[PDB]
RNA sequence: GCGAAGGCCGGGGGCUAGAAGGCGAUCAGACACCACCGUAUUCCCGGCCGUAAACGGUGCCGCCCCGCGGCCGGCGCGCGCGUCCCGCCGGCCGCCCAGGGAAACCGGGAGGCUCCGGGCUCUGGGGGGAGUAUGGCCGCAAGGCUGAAACUUGAAGGCAUU
């Protein structure tokens, strides 16, 4: 299910991207 | 006839038609004649143009078939053409398929 | 020449008077020495357009065969559109040809405004559809002329249609159904009942 | 594009069937996609019925029936058979074959 | 219509009809028997059968009507109306491209045509509608008129109510344009027309 | 064993129409000497006319018994016709009431 | 719920001419609905038509001749001006000379002829040709 | 007053002018191969015999696929006469 | 306001199956498929979440339209009288005449439409980048909802034939 492993990937990269703002501000 | 006709440059479908009515008028079931070589291409075709019903295998292609090779010489290069004419009525022979069965 | 239909023997005794007989009857047309028959003078005006080589994949490899389309018909009233494949682009020519003069039929045509003598437009607003194209043609003024893609110019010139506003909806570069399509509103051309008919 | 108007199962004025579990694959089927055929086979094979009804002392004893409802998915059905991939007409033909 | 017509066609079972209907047909059907069998108005059959004769008439050449049947019991009855009306046959299949293909070994070109069933002849009659070819058929309660300009009704599957509805129409024919007066009865049984 | 080949096929049901009267059912030999006159039937090869004549044999034994299609046999036309132009006598062919009765008609009412 | 009543009229009445039927039935009867078949009956486009009561909206029979072509309704009825007329004739109707444009005017429902030879323009309500 | 397209002359225009079908009085176009033209004929007083006159009945390709045809002729028949109304 | 499943938050409850985890095989490898054990979960109550190939991939209300059958509910008509028959109305369906469509197919419409106009809402405008970024709102979270541009590319896609 490459589309939907495609939407996991990228949630995945989003909730770390959150993280490192996080991190800042 | 025909390598007279390509070296006069007549079209090859005009010169190949032109050999197949003759030999039809004459009788012949089957005219085919074949031209391969480089046709004003530097790659190689092989248009065959036939009329009516030629056999193809078996003793009677000795008896009831005249194939004819030439190798008409054209500036590009060697074009070789085939002319195979069938006559089922040679007159000394039948055709063994063919059955005269009666009234 | 040994006529092979009844109607064909009909038309080597001379009983039918013109194509528009016959056309008043509806009747089918299967050898094109009729159409010759009533069109003495050269035949009538034909002309080859899009033709097409078509592969059809096999073991060995493609088998390229030659799909042509011949538009026949007079300056006048009559248009014809066939199609004939054969490996032979020449053999493809002479099918389309035969079947051209096969499927000719009749244009009402009519006038814009005036009414000075002999009619220059198409009768009304005529459509037809091949494909995705649908055609559009709608009369002219004496002033105007085809105003068409120059494939349907062709085909309306074949017709006698002098002055047509045309508009083609659709893939009108695929040409076969283009001419289909303008073919197919010039059959609906004697289909309408306008008031005049109404007799 | 789509293959079949039923859509592969008799679901008509619902939203949701049922769910079957394919006896062979063990999977979950919806009640209307499932292969749903009835046996009624005696309970003893037919080569060893007669002897058994010799050997039998209950007189007028007749040999037990055994009723059972085989209900398989697409996957776990055309792999043993009970279903064939049909010519694009002859899928349409709904009649029970024999 | 004459009374020994009609006692004529009580034997033949010509009224009875199909447990299906077509809503067209409707007009011809009299009544429907408990079981479902629909019976016909007689005298709305012979109007037809009548009527159909006189266009039959109208046709210079009789040897020009095409009468095409694949039921094996219309077999007899086709050629017995050939026999008495001169006009081209059909017997068995119909052979596709019959009246399309000017190189059928049977190629005829007719100006009207008559067939036993709509269903059982369907080929005959698309064919007919290819070349403007007009089409008179036996028609039961279950009639697809496509393609069908008049219709007879009848029952069209017994073997016998086949063979009566040819007869009364070839006796009519010859009636209408002269050999038998219809003064005078046929010599002619109408248990010729029907196959054992 | 061998499946005949059409050409030896069609040929035969010619020659067995044709000389129906000539041919006998079960016998080869006979019946390669009526195809081998060059009259009523010209075979070339001697193994097409062995093999049309054996054919012929075999659709003979078949004509006169249950007869079977392609082979048009003179003695059961006349038979047919016979059958087909035959009158049942008095007919008995000449021999659903209220629609009857709704015509006016009223054939054999009470 | 049935916003136009003269559409769905002019909708039955080409349905039942594709069909042949000779007669047809429509359910509600308007004012605006006789006029626009009364113009056609005067055109010869329709033949005799009856308008049933029922006591509630009535119905019409409708007798057809073949005669008519189309019939529709241009809806939002768009008020034309006069010299907007024959820009409408030249897309709507086939041939300046064939056809009927009709529309609702001060002085009446009138053809597209009578209002250019009245010089007035007004709403159309539809189209027969 | 004819039934044909005019010029300012007034003279007929155009060509041929095409069959109306008899039951729903449409055009039979060029190439309608489906249009039917049979005749049906009338009877004299003694004798019931033809009088060599028939009357045309000519149907379009459209009205012979509804299969309205047989129901159109009784009634066109009964109106010409040839059918008694019933 | 409601909304499958999974998830989450409190209480419980805990038979089965079983995301994780652990094992035994497999294989070149196998932390996959298959066997085995088993936690969350599955179940209930009070909430959150707000999504599914949530599909008839077909919005809603209205009109007409061609036959032929099946089933379901209600009702009426004959008839001995039967869970008959023929209707009617509402529903669910199958085939399909036209007609439509690029075709598959739709035909209780995807018909009545280049011959184009019944009313109303929503959505799309080559394929990526990208449902990304950022801002807002919402949720406890997971995430939902709204939603770019720079930049890249000449096709991507539908249906059908071989």
């Amino acid at each position: 299910m490459r589309a939907k492993w495609a939407k996991k990937r990228m949630r995945k990269l989003k909730r770390k991207r959150r993280h490192m703002k996080a991190r800042s501000k | 006839n025909l390598r007279a006709k390509l070296e006069e440059a007549m079209p090859i479908r005009r010169a190949a038609y032109s050999i197949i009515r003759t030999a039809m008028r004459a009788g012949a079931a089957g005219c085919e004649v074949i031209v391969a070589g480089k046709l004003r291409a530097q790659r190689a075709r092989a248009n065959k143009f036939k009329e009516g019903c030629l056999i193809s295998t078996g003793h009677p292609k000795r008896i009831f078939l005249a194939e004819a090779t030439r190798h008409i010489k054209m500036r590009q290069g060697v074009i070789g053409v085939k002319v195979r004419i069938y006559n089922p009525n040679i007159r000394g022979a039948v055709m063994p398929d063919k059955i005269e069965i009666g009234a | 020449w040994h006529p092979s239909t009844k109607l064909g023997r009909l038309v080597k005794a001379g009983k039918i008077e013109s194509l528009y007989d016959i056309f008043k009857y509806s009747l089918p047309i299967k050898e094109t020495e009729i159409i010759d028959y009533f069109f003495p003078k050269s035949e009538l005006a034909e002309e080859v357009c899009n033709i097409m080589s078509v592969q059809k994949q096999t073991t060995a490899g493609q088998r390229t065969r030659f799909r042509a389309h011949v538009i026949v018909g007079n300056r006048d009233g009559f248009i014809g559109y066939g199609a004939g494949v054969s490996k032979e682009v020449a053999n493809a020519i002479k099918k389309a040809a035969k079947n051209a003069r096969l499927n000719i039929v009749p244009v009402r045509r009519g006038f814009w405004g005036g009414k000075l003598g002999d009619p220059h437009t198409v009768s009304s607003k005529l459509s037809g559809k091949c494909g995705s194209v649908r055609v559009r043609l709608i009369p002219a003024p004496r002033g105007a002329g085809i105003v068409a893609s120059p494939t349907v110019a062709k085909v309306l010139e074949f017709a006698g249609v002098s002055d047509v506003f045309t508009r083609q909806s659709g893939h009108s570069r695929t040409l076969m159904n283009s001419v289909g399509a303008v073919y197919n509103a010039l059959k609906s051309s004697y289909s309408i009942l306008t008031p005049d008919l109404w007799k | 594009p789509v293959k079949r108007r039923n859509n592969g199962r008799s679901k008509y004025n619902c939203g949701h069937t049922n769910i079957v579990r394919c006896q062979n694959c063990h999977r979950c089927v919806p009640k209307d996609k499932v292969i749903k055929r009835f046996t009624i086979r005696n309970i003893v094979d037919n080569t060893i019925a007669d002897d058994v009804l010799n050997a039998c002392v209950i007189q007028g004893f007749a040999i037990p029936k055994l009723y059972n409802k085989v209900q398989y998915c697409v996957s776990c059905s055309i792999h043993n058979h009970i279903v064939r991939v049909r010519s694009r007409e002859d899928r349409k033909i709904r009649t029970p074959p024999k | 219509l004459k009374e020994a017509d009609v006692k004529k066609m009580l034997v033949a079972t010509t009224h009875l009809g199909v447990r299906n209907i077509d809503r067209r047909m409707q007009f011809y059907i009299f009544d429907r028997q408990k079981d479902g069998t629909f019976v016909f108005n007689l005298q709305k059959v012979w109007a037809k059968i009548v009527f159909a004769a006189r266009i039959l008439v109208t046709i210079d050449d009789p040897a020009e009507i095409a009468v095409v049947a694949n039921r094996p019991d219309a077999q007899r009855a086709i050629l017995k109306f050939c026999k008495y009306t001169h006009a081209t046959a059909f017997p068995g299949r119909f052979i596709p491209g019959n009246f399309t293909n000017r190189m059928n070994p049977n190629y005829c070109e007719p100006r009207l045509l008559l067939v036993n069933d709509p269903v059982v002849d369907r080929q005959a009659i698309l064919e007919a509608s290819y070349v403007n070819i007009p089409t008179i058929s036996l028609c039961n309660s279950d009639a697809n008129l496509k393609f069908i300009d008049v219709a007879i009704p009848c029952n069209n599957k017994t073997p016998m109510s086949i063979g009566l509805i040819y007869w009364l129409l070839a006796r009519e024919v010859l009636r209408l344009k002269g050999s038998i007066s219809r003064t005078e009865e046929w010599d002619v049984k109408p248990d010729l027309f029907v196959a054992l | 064993g061998k499946v005949r080949t059409k050409t030896i096929k069609r040929a035969a049901r010619k020659i067995v129409e044709n000389n129906y009267e000539s041919l006998k059912p079960k016998d080869f030999q006979n019946n390669k000497a009526i195809c081998s006159k060059r009259n009523v039937a010209i075979i070339p090869s001697k193994r097409l006319r062995n093999k049309v004549a054996g054919y012929v044999t075999t659709l003979m034994n078949r004509v006169v018994k249950g007869p079977v299609h392609g082979i048009s046999l003179r003695l059961q036309e006349e038979e047919r016709e016979r059958r087909d132009n035959y009158a049942p006598k008095k007919s008995e062919f000449d021999v659903t009431q209220q629609m009857i009765d709704s015509i006016g008609f009223k054939c054999m009412s009470t | 719920v049935r916003i136009n009543v003269l559409r769905d009229a002019l909708k039955s009445i080409c349905n039942a001419q594709r069909i042949g039927k000779k007669q047809v039935i429509v359910r509600p009867s308007s004012k605006v609905i006789i006029e626009f078949l009364q113009l056609m009956q005067k055109n010869g486009y329709i033949s005799d038509f009856a308008v049933v009561d029922n006591h509630r909206s009535n119905r019409i029979v409708v007798n057809l001749i073949g005669r008519l072509n189309k019939a529709g309704v241009i809806s939002p009825r768009f008020d034309i001006p006069a010299n907007d007329i024959e820009k409408w004739v030249v897309n709507l109707l086939p041939s300046r000379l064939f056809g009927h444009i009709i529309l609702t005017t001060s002085q009446g429902i009138m053809d597209h002829i009578e209002a250019q030879h009245r010089q007035i323009g007004g709403k159309v309500i539809g189209y027969f040709y | 007053d004819d039934i044909g397209m005019k010029n300012s002359s007034g003279v007929v225009v155009d060509a041929y002018i095409p069959r109306k079908c008899s039951a729903t009085n449409r055009l039979i176009g060029p190439k309608d191969h489906a249009a039917v033209q049979l005749s049906v004929a009338r009877v004299n007083d003694k004798g019931k015999m033809i009088e060599n006159n028939y009357v045309t009945f000519a149907f379009c390709g459209a009205i012979r696929s509804r299969g309205g045809v047989d129901s159109a002729f009784m009634l066109l028949a009964q109106e010409h006469g040839l059918m008694e109304r019933l």
